[PDB]
Formats: structure tokens, sequence, C-alpha cells
């Protein structure tokens, strides 16, 4: 909610991406609608940091996990201080 | 290393460098101002980008022309 | 900091409140102390040197080449 | 009032300096034009404007110090008002986009183009044959010996009839011809600028274009186009431009940017055609010669 | 005379009522 | 490139000289010589450790340009990252250097923002590049007043 | 007794909105009086210029 | 549901000089991380905020300052050492939330039962133009 | 943070542990008034011997003068921080733990109420503290380098 974290119905499941959370948004639950029977799922949106790795390994057309930037919260801006 | 290379040209032309007389008297290159013109911001830009460049800028004809077109061919 | 101020001291005519060697001074001290160590090196603590280790050191005279200056103190 | 006297050996004066960091030699070096203490010269071009439209004193300036000084307290007072209930426009107000064209093609545009052609006759061109005219006096003098009439009855060729004389001096009556609407294009011989009753003329002409190029569109009255309608008549045949211009009434009428970013590309062209005209075709007397300006 | 009331005015003191005030604007919080 | 060519084409006009536009303008050292080199010499010399003029105030805002417009490069190309990672070691030398760590940030510092950067550092160079040649193009034609 | 000599003596200058106040009418009404009613002699262009005006080129314009 | 999370004991941390990158006065404040695993030896690591302090045996506990920290050296220990750890949020007040598995399993592999929060069933080509949320609080993607 | 000889030792935990910011319990009208005494006696020097006046028999009522106004200004910057920072009626941010675990009451310093307090001793012990060197300095002037 700090930051939107989008996972589409393209995503066939490869756990690609939240392999690559550095913080933990991400998760993985069961599906129905692919080969692998298994799809993303972001319920822990607040601490996203923004790092757009999570997402520069999505393997698909264009994407299956997208993040919309909006505003910045003390965990969003990553301050330590 | 920029400044460096310029506090070297200016102190040695206007306070070591220069003809001799005979008599024995010396003039340096720029006549000594360095100790002058050195300390404004103006001063480094009229005295010594200004001035010391003239030699570049006109070399245009002779045998120093392959400086003048590298001049600008290196801006 | 100092050249701003200097710039902007000579912009306004005070050239009385510019840091110069005709105003507010600041003379360089430390180097101008150890530019008379090795002047004076030759007579003390070296016996062996017949002269000074260079001609830059704040005492000596020139060498003159051909009409012009191989080097001389540089204050 | 000094620069008047001479314009090509006094320099124009923009305001006083008072900065208490000055030293001494720089006092005495920033006092120049015929001042007392340190100043700036206008390169504004300022000077030269106010000669030629027909002021000559300080005092004609102070009170146009005080109007503008008025007119911008009744601004600041409008963007108040409209702020308040019953007395903000609804959105149907805005999107008018017919009776706005109307009336800023023909009003804003238009009228101010006649007006200004009405003070270049009644006191700018006056000024420079050494009649001063002003709020005081205004109605007495007559524009031309036997003004008002030669309109009305048709024979507007009296207007043009006896105009500046070749060798004229801007400020005093020396070859002061008398006709106020010319077309004679070339330069004022002294002044190296356009000629006053060229201006005079120029401003009235497109007074004319504008308000008879105002009634085009239908506001409440029953005649005129709408552009909706244009736009839709404008579709090709042979289909090379699609549907041509349909429906971009909409999409302009709703969209603010587009709105804007047409209007600044007409004002960027223009701009650069002032800057263009300007320089070769000086209309502000001892202009050309103030190099700097 | 009046230049030099008004230039240090202009200069001085509303600057620095205009950064004093602001910054309480700009720092509250309700 | 436009005010360029008007500004020299005119100086050499108002001077009657106008043979040396017609020839040294078809070569690039003509134009840094004869124009940028040759017409600022009254400009420099607006105060030195000889004197002032009225041209003073002009020299200082000449390089008043220069200083402005020198300083947005450092916006256009050092880029936030580094900038971020330097505030985080000033940030907690703040936080331990005693009397001073009885004054504490209402709103916590950052880098400027990626887009604010460029922005910032465009304002610099535009502004820098108005007050030069602002202050070239005013001095030296009133210095000669043709 | 240091404490009682400075704790009365420095009470009026204590409540932060009345300090804010006479800090800054006070003190900009010190600014206008010292620089409306400095010495010539002392700020340059207080002082008139005194001295002849150097003519510009081209005549004075 | 067998999810009794692991409540948080207070254990001994790990030898190390300290270092300037602990934590700062965020701490005292808004929040501060916690992350508690256990080792079968005593080796030698390297702290996320540089640095290098040696793990005990059993059960540990170190406190950092983010989650991004929490989690880097939870990649770590789970990658190089083959190694168990949580992570938990302390708050100012004393209560403490657990974090990192937040059911007992990894996020990467898949748990009957958690949530699908913030997923649209429709290829991303497919979102409404910028037109059609104006003077909303939708976004496209909303 | 670390324990290095600088953070800790008894030489300097017992210098700043006493003086007048750290004083945690005495009234903060006197920490104010201590303060500006040893700032205000300590700037006077500057302005008097290195402004734009040294040469000229004002260069004492000028520099005076000059760092009258910087503590009046210091002053509204202290009021500027205190009125931005603290509200009317909420309790002190301060520490209130020491090393060995002792918790002491928390510094009315930092307290709405005692910082309000705190620049009344400041501006007054400033001015007074500015006034003190220039009687010394120009009355019982003999010694110094002045
Ligand atoms: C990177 C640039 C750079 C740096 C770091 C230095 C540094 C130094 N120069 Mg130097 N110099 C430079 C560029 C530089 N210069 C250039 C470009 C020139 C123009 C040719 C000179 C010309 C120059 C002269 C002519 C002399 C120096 C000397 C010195 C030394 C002063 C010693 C002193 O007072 O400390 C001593 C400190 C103490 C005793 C207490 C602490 C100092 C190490 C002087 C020196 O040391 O001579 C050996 C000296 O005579 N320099
Ligand atoms: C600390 C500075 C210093 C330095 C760099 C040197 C350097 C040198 N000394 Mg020396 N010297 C010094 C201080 C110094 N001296 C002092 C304080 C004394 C006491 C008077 C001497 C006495 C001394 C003698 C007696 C001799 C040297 C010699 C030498 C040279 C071998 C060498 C150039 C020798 C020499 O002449 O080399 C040619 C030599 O015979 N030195
Ligand atoms: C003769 C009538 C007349 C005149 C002189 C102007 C003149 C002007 N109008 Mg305008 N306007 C007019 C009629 C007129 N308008 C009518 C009838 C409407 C309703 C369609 C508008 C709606 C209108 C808007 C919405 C705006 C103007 C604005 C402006 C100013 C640019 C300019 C002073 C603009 C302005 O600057 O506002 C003050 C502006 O935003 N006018
Ligand atoms: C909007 C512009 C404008 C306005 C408000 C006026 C207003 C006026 N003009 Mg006028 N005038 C104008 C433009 C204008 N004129 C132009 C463009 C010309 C050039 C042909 C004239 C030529 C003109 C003459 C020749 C005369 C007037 C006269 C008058 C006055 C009486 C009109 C009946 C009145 C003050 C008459 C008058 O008595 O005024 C002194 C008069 O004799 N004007
Ligand atoms: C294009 C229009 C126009 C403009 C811009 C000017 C401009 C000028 N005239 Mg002028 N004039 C004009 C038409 C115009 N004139 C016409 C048509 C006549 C013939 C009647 C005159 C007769 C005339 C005389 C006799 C004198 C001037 C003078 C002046 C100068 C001073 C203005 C002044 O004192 O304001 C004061 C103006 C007034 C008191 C009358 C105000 C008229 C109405 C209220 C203006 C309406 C503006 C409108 C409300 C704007 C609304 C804005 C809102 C949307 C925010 C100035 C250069 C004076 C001069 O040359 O130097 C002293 C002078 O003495 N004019
Ligand atoms: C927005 C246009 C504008 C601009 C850019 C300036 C700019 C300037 N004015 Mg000015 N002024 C203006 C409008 C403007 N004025 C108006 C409308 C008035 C009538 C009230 C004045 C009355 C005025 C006086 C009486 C003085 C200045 C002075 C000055 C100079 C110092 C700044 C200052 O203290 O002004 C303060 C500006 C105001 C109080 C007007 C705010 C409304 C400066 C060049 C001073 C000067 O000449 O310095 C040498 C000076 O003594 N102005
Ligand atoms: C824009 C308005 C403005 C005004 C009116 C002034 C006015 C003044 N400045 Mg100043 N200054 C300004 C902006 C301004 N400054 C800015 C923006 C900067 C930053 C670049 C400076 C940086 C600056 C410095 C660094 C110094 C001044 C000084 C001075 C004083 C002139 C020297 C003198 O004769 O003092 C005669 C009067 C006194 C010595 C006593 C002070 C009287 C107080 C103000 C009452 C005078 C009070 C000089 C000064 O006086 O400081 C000691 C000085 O050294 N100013
Ligand atoms: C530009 C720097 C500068 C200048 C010119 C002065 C100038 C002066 N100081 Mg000062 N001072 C300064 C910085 C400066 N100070 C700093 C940074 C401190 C640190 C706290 C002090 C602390 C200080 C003390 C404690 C005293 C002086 C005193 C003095 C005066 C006597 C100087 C002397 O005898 O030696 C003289 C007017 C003495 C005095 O009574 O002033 C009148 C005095 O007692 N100074
Ligand atoms: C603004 C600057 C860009 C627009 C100005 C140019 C407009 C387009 C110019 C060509 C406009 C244009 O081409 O349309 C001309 C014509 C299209 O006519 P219209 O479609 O408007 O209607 C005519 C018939 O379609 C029905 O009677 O095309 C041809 O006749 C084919 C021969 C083209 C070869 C001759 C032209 C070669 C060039
Ligand atoms: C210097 C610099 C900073 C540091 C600048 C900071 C931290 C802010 C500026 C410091 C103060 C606010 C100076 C302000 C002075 C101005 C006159 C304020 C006018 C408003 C960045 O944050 C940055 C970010 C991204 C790319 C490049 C850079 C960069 O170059
Ligand atoms: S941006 Fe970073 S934090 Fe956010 S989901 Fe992607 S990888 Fe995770
Ligand atoms: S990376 Fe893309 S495809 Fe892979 S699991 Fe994540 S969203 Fe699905």
């Amino acid at each position: 909610m700090s930051h939107s974290v989008k996972i589409y119905d393209t995503c066939i499941g490869c756990t690609q991406c939240v392999r690559a959370c550095p913080t933990d948004v991400l998760e993985m639950i069961p599906w129905d609608g692919c080969k692998a029977k298994q799809i993303a799922s972001a319920p822990r949106t607040e601490d996203c940091v923004g790092c757009k790795r999570c997402e520069s390994a999505c393997p698909t057309d264009f994407l299956s996990v997208r993040v919309y930037l909006g505003p910045e919260t003390t965990r969003s801006m990553a301050l330590s201080y | 290393i920029s400044v460096v290379i310029f506090h070297f040209s200016w102190k040695m032309q206007s306070d070591v460098w220069g003809t001799i007389s005979d008599q024995g008297v010396v003039t340096h290159i720029t006549g000594g101002n360095f100790a002058q013109s050195s300390i404004t911001i103006n001063g480094w830009l009229r005295d010594f980008l200004w001035a010391q460049a003239s030699q570049v800028i006109q070399s245009y004809g002779s045998s120093l022309s392959a400086y003048g077109l590298f001049f600008l061919g290196a801006h | 900091g100092l050249y701003i101020h200097n710039d902007t001291m000579s912009a306004l005519g005070r050239p009385q409140d510019m840091f110069s060697d005709t105003a507010i001074q600041l003379q360089p001290i430390f180097a101008q102390w150890v530019q008379n160590i090795h002047a004076t090196a030759p007579g003390v603590t070296a016996p062996g040197a017949t002269t000074s280790t260079s001609l830059t050191w704040g005492g000596g005279e020139l060498v003159a080449v051909g009409g012009k200056v191989a080097l001389l103190p540089i204050p | 009032e000094s620069w008047i006297q001479d314009p090509l050996h006094v320099r124009p004066i923009a305001h006083a300096i008072w900065d208490p960091h000055f030293g001494q030699p720089a006092v005495e070096a920033f006092t120049r034009g015929g001042a007392a203490g340190p100043v700036n010269i206008a390169y504004s071009g300022v000077y030269q404007w106010w000669y030629t439209i027909g002021l000559r004193t300080n005092e004609d300036l102070y009170t146009g110090a005080l109007f503008l000084l008025f007119l911008s307290t009744l601004s600041l007072i409008a963007s108040w008002l409209h702020l308040q209930p019953k007395w903000k426009p609804s959105l149907s107000w805005f999107k008018n986009a017919e009776s706005r064209l109307n009336h800023h093609l023909s009003g804003l545009f238009g009228v101010s183009s006649l007006a200004w052609t009405g003070h270049l006759v009644h006191v700018a061109i006056p000024a420079s044959r050494g009649e001063y005219v002003r709020w005081n006096n205004f109605l007495d003098v007559l524009p031309y010996p036997q003004g008002l009439g030669p309109l009305l009855t048709g024979q507007w060729n009296l207007y043009a009839q006896n105009p500046d004389s070749s060798n004229h001096l801007f400020g005093t009556a020396q070859g002061a011809g008398t006709a106020i609407l010319t077309l004679l294009g070339g330069f004022h011989p002294q002044t190296q600028s356009l000629w006053l009753t060229d201006m005079a003329h120029h401003h009235l002409a497109i007074a004319f274009i504008f308000l008879i190029a105002g009634h085009m569109y239908r506001t409440n009255f029953g005649i005129g186009h709408s552009i909706k309608d244009l736009l839709e008549a404008h579709t090709p045949p042979g289909g090379r431009l699609g549907r041509g211009h349909k429906g971009l009434y909409d999409t302009i009428n709703n969209s603010i940017h587009f709105q804007l970013g047409l209007a600044l590309a007409s004002l960027g062209v223009i701009t650069s055609l002032v800057a263009q005209h300007m320089y070769s075709l000086p209309p502000y007397a001892f202009i050309a010669q103030d190099f700097t300006t | 005379n009046l230049p030099s009331i008004f230039v240090p005015l202009v200069g001085l003191v509303f600057p620095a009522i205009a950064m004093t005030s602001l910054f309480l604007y700009v720092q509250k919080k309700k | 490139w436009v005010t360029f060519y008007w500004h020299w084409k005119h100086i050499t006009l108002w001077q009657g000289n106008v043979s040396q536009f017609n020839e040294s303008s078809t070569y690039l050292m003509g134009w840094l010589r004869d124009y940028l080199w040759l017409n600022s010499s009254q400009l420099i010399n607006g105060y030195n450790p000889f004197g002032m003029n009225s041209l003073s105030v002009w020299a200082w805002m000449f390089l008043f340009g220069h200083l402005v417009w020198a300083t947005g490069f450092m916006f256009l190309i050092s880029w936030r990252g580094y900038w971020q990672e330097l505030i985080e070691t000033l940030a907690w030398a703040h936080e331990r250097t005693p009397l001073a760590n009885l004054i504490r940030w209402r709103d916590k510092p950052v880098a400027l923002s990626i887009v604010q950067a460029r922005l910032v550092g465009l304002a610099h160079f535009s502004v820098g590049y108005i007050f030069t040649y602002a202050a070239f193009l005013i001095a030296s034609t009133s210095g000669k007043f043709g | 007794l240091q404490s009682k000599f400075f704790n009365t003596f420095a009470a009026p200058f204590t409540k932060r909105g009345l300090l804010l106040k006479f800090l800054l009418i006070g003190g900009g009404s010190l600014v206008a009086y010292v620089s409306a009613s400095a010495s010539p002699d002392l700020l340059p262009i207080k002082k008139g210029p005194q001295l002849p005006p150097t003519p510009g080129p081209r005549g004075k314009i | 549901g067998f999810v009794p999370p692991q409540l948080d004991p207070s254990t001994p941390s790990p030898i190390f000089g300290g270092s300037t990158g602990g934590l700062l006065r965020k701490a005292q404040v808004e929040e501060f991380y916690v992350i508690t695993w256990t080792s079968p030896k005593e080796q030698v690591f390297e702290m996320p905020t540089g640095g290098a302090a040696i793990m005990r045996e059993g059960p540990n506990l170190l406190k950092l300052a983010r989650k991004e920290q929490c989690l880097a050296l939870g990649n770590r220990l789970r990658s190089k050492y083959k190694i168990a750890y949580q992570f938990y949020r302390v708050f100012p007040n004393g209560e403490v939330q657990y974090l990192h598995p937040k059911d007992g399993v990894y996020p990467e592999k898949v748990n009957a039962g958690r949530q699908g929060v913030g997923q649209n069933f429709r290829s991303i080509g497919k979102n409404v133009s910028p037109i059609e949320v104006k003077f909303t609080g939708k976004n496209s993607f909303d | 943070s670390l324990e290095t000889p600088v953070t800790s030792s008894p030489l300097v935990a017992w210098y700043l542990s006493n003086l007048p910011a750290y004083r945690t319990a005495v009234s903060p009208l006197l920490r104010g008034i201590e303060v500006g005494l040893a700032h205000g006696y300590l700037l006077v020097g500057p302005f008097a011997l290195t402004g734009p006046l040294r040469n000229t028999p004002v260069h004492g009522q000028a520099g005076t003068l000059g760092a009258i106004g910087l503590v009046s200004i210091l002053s509204v910057c202290l009021t500027m921080y205190g009125v931005a920072s603290f509200n009317e009626g909420e309790p002190s941010t301060a520490p209130v733990l020491t090393l060995t675990g002792r918790k002491k009451e928390a510094d009315k310093l930092q307290t709405a109420e005692g910082w309000s307090q705190f620049t009344g001793g400041f501006f007054f012990g400033g001015v007074s503290g500015a006034v003190w060197a220039y009687f010394l300095l120009y009355v019982l002037d003999l010694p110094y380098f002045f």
C-alpha cells in the first residue's frame, strides 16, 4: 500500500520473483491456472522497498508482477536512522 | 592535476624563466605578475587563460597550426 | 572562499581588504622556514656539499645559459 | 526629462544604487548619466517607447504609475471575488467555446486595437508635432482641422493629404504636416524609425479585420457557424485522412492540456516573429542608434 | 534618505520574518 | 547559435567593418578568435589589481554565470545513490557528537530524488547559461557603444 | 547570590511569544535607526561621490 | 491451523567488538528487528553492517535496524551454513511481532491456506487508460 | 557506538558532564545565562578586529554592535526551534537512564517551558557577555594584543 505490487494472470508459477524479494514481500499460493498449479501473491506490500529486481526476474511476454511507486514511508524509503 | 599543471606553468614563466640581459637584469616571460594577479579568480581568466592563449589561437598558417586545430578538436 | 572574497572585495573597490602581500597578509612561514634551512645546509648540516642540493632554495644565485635563466630562488 | 532633450548623448537611467558594501572608487565609477550618486543605465528601451507614444514629463509617468497600481488592485479583487458562492462560474460557462471566440476576436483583439488607434491620433501624433494634449484639454483639440466629417461623407482621402515633411524634428513643429492616416512605409529620416502615421493606420486596419472576424461563431442569435460542425464536415473523400476531424471538438474542448499546448505554440512563434521584426523595422524613436538596447 | 531605510527592510527584516514565518507553517502538525 | 549570429553580424556592421564577419565567419577559429576572444577584452577588465570601472558589475556577473553553470554538472553527472550513502554517515556523526546530539532534525535528511536532481541540475545550467551570455552581450556592446 | 540576581533580571525576555515579537520588531527598528543615522564617514554610499563624473564613450551616451 | 509462532525469548548474542553500523535513534522511537538462529558449531561469519563476528553454540540472537538487513543475513545463514532462522519486529513499548516465515514455511514454496492479496486476473495490456480513472481515488492497476 | 578513549574516559566524561548543557539538575534559566555569557564574550573579538571598520577609531564600537546582533539572531533561531519542536503541555524527550542504569529525571531543558526559559537565559547572557568584553578591552586594556 506504500507501493502497490500487482501480480497478473500471465504468471507461470516459476517462483523467481519470490526468491528475489530482498525484504520478503511476495509469496506463493496455490492456483489451478497453470501447469505448475501455483501463482505468486503479494500480501505484505508495506515493506516493499521498490527495488525493481522483483520483476527483473519474471520471464513472461511483458511481465506478470508489476510494481507501481506511490507515496514513500519511513520503511519504504529504507531509512536506518 | 589540472590546477597543479596550471600552477606550475604560471609560476615558472612569471618568477623563474625568461631571458637575461647582458648587463644582468632579468625579465621573466610574463613580467612577474603572478604574485598580484593570481589571487583573484578573474585574474586567472585575464592574465592566464586569456593572455596566454594568444599563441595557440593565432597559430594558423605556420608550423604551429597543428596545435591550433587540436585546440579546437579537443574542445 | 578566500579567492571568492578576494574577487568580491576587488570588484567593489576595496583593494585594502583583499588577501594579498599588499593588504591583509597570509605568509607561508613554514615553507619559508624550510627554504631557509636548505639554503644554509652547506654551511653546517652538510659540510661535504659545496652548494645546496638545488638553486630554488631561498638563497644563492641564478645560473645563466645562453641568455636564458636556468633557475633562481623561487620566492 | 533630460534624455528627451538629446536622445543620442544621455544614457537612459533605470534606477538608483544604494548598496552599503560599495567602497569609494565604485561609488565614483557608477555615477553617470548626469545623476548625483550611483545609478544603473536602462537597457530595456522603455525610454524610447514612452517618448514615441507621447509621454513628455515626469508627471505623466507618476499618474501612469498610479493608474496601473490601481488596475493591479482591481485584479486582486477579482481573483478573490470569483471564488465565493454566487460569483463563481459553472462548468458550462467555461466550456462555451463559441461565445468566447466572438468576444476575444472582436472585443479583446478587436476594439483594443481600434482604441489604440484613437490614442495614436489624439495624443501621440499631436505630441510629435509640438501639441501637448492631455486629459485636461483633449476635448478642444481637433485631430484634423476638419475632423469627424470627411470620414462620414466618404472622402476619407483627406486624412492622408499633407504628411510630415522629410525635414522633420521629432519633438517640434518644423515640417509638421497635418495628415493623420497615411501610407508612406519608409523611415522617419531623423529618428530611424517607422513613421507615426503608418502605425496609426495599421492598427486601424487590423482593428477592422478582427471585428468582422469576430462574428463567425453562433452564440445565442441563430446565425453563424458551429465549430463542431466545421470539424465534422471536413472529411476528405477517398479516406486518405480517415474520419478526418470528426470528434476533435470534444477532445480539444475537454482537455486543458490540449488548449494550453496550442496557446504556447502560437505564442511561441509570434514572439520569435516579434524579435525578428523589431530589429529590422525599429518602431520606436531613437532606438536604432542605442546599439545595446 | 528613503533608500537607506527601505533597502535594509526588504533586504534584512522582510526576509527574516518571511523565513521564520514559513518555518513554523511548514513544520506544523495537527 | 541564433543570438551569436545576430550579435556578431551587427557588431561588425555598427563599426563599419563588415569585411571582418564576411571572411572570419567561414571557419570555426574565426568565431572563437574574432568574436569570443576579441570582443571580451573590455569585459574581463571590469576590475583588476590596478582599478575598477563601470564594467565591473558585468565582469562579476560574467564569472557568476560561469560558476552556477559549472555547478549544474554536479547534479547531472553524479546520481543519487552515491549521495544517499554519504548522508547516512553524516546523519550518524551528528547523532553521536556531544553538545550536538541535543538538536534533532524534525524531518529526516535524504538526498534529492532522481527527477529532482535532473530538474535542479537543469535549473543551474540554464541560469548560468543566461547570465553568462547576458553579461557578455551587454558589456561588450556597451563598452564600445558601437 | 548569582542565581537570584540573574533569575529576576532575565525574566522579561523569557516568554517565547513575547521574545519573538520584540526581537524582530525592536531589532527591525534598530537596523532602521542605525543606517538612517550612520555617519557618512563610515559608509561610503551614505556620503556622495563629491567628485567629477567621467564621460562614457561616444560623447556621453 | 498449526501456526503458533516462535514467541521470542531472551538468549545470548554473538561475540563481537561492536561497530558503527549498529542501531541508531530510530530504534528508540520507531522500531528495530532481531533475528534468532541456532548453530551447531562456533564459527565466524560476516555482519550485514560490515566486519566479522563469531557465532557461538546454540541459540543466538542479534538485533538489526531494518528488515532488509535481517533478511540479508538470513539468506547468508540459510545458504552458507544450512541453518534455520526467524526474525521479529520489536516496538518501543515492548510488543514483539513474528515476521519471517509467517507460517512456518519459507515463502518460496506453497502452503495450502495463505491468502491472495494483490492480484489482477487479466493480462497487463488490459489496464484502463488514465482517462477512465480521472477525478477518482482509483488507479489503472487498482 | 563504540567505546574508544575519546568517547569514554574519566577526563572526558568529567569535562562534558559538568558544563551547563549537561548539568541536568539545575534550573534551565541559569543554564541559558551561562551559555550566553561564554558565547557572547567570545565573538566580540573577530567582529571588532577583522570587520570593515578595524582601521577606524570606531572599531571598538562597531564590533560590539556586530556581536550584539549575532546574539539576537541566534536568539530568534533559538526560539523558532523551541516553538516548533515542543508542544506546550508535552513532557521531556531527554533520556532518563544513566549509563549505570539509574532512572533519573528527564531534563527540564527538553521542554517547551524549559527551552523558552533557556533562550531567556541565552539572550540576556549573550548581550551581557558582549558588553563585558567591550568594557575590558577599552578600559582595562593594557596587556592585550589588539
Ligand atoms: C488602447 C488604449 C489606450 C491605451 C493603452 C492608452 C495609454 C495611455 N494614454 Mg490614452 N487614450 C486612448 C486610448 C489609450 N491610451 C484614447 C482612445 C483616447 C481618446 C479619448 C486617449 C486619450 C488620452 C489622453 C487625453 C491622455 C492619455 C494618456 C495616456 C497614457 C497614460 C494613461 C493614463 O493616464 O491612464 C489614466 C486613464 C484613465 C483615467 C481613463 C481610464 C479609461 C478606462 C477606465 C480604461 C479601461 C480599462 C479596463 C477597466 C481594464 C480592465 C481590466 C480587468 C479585466 C482586470 C498612456 C500612455 C495620458 C498621457 O498621454 O499622459 C498623461 C493623457 O493625458 N490618453
Ligand atoms: S520492489 Fe523489491 S521489495 Fe518490492 S516486491 Fe519487488 S523485490 Fe520485493
Ligand atoms: S517471476 Fe513472474 S512468472 Fe515467475 S512466479 Fe513471479 S510472477 Fe510468476
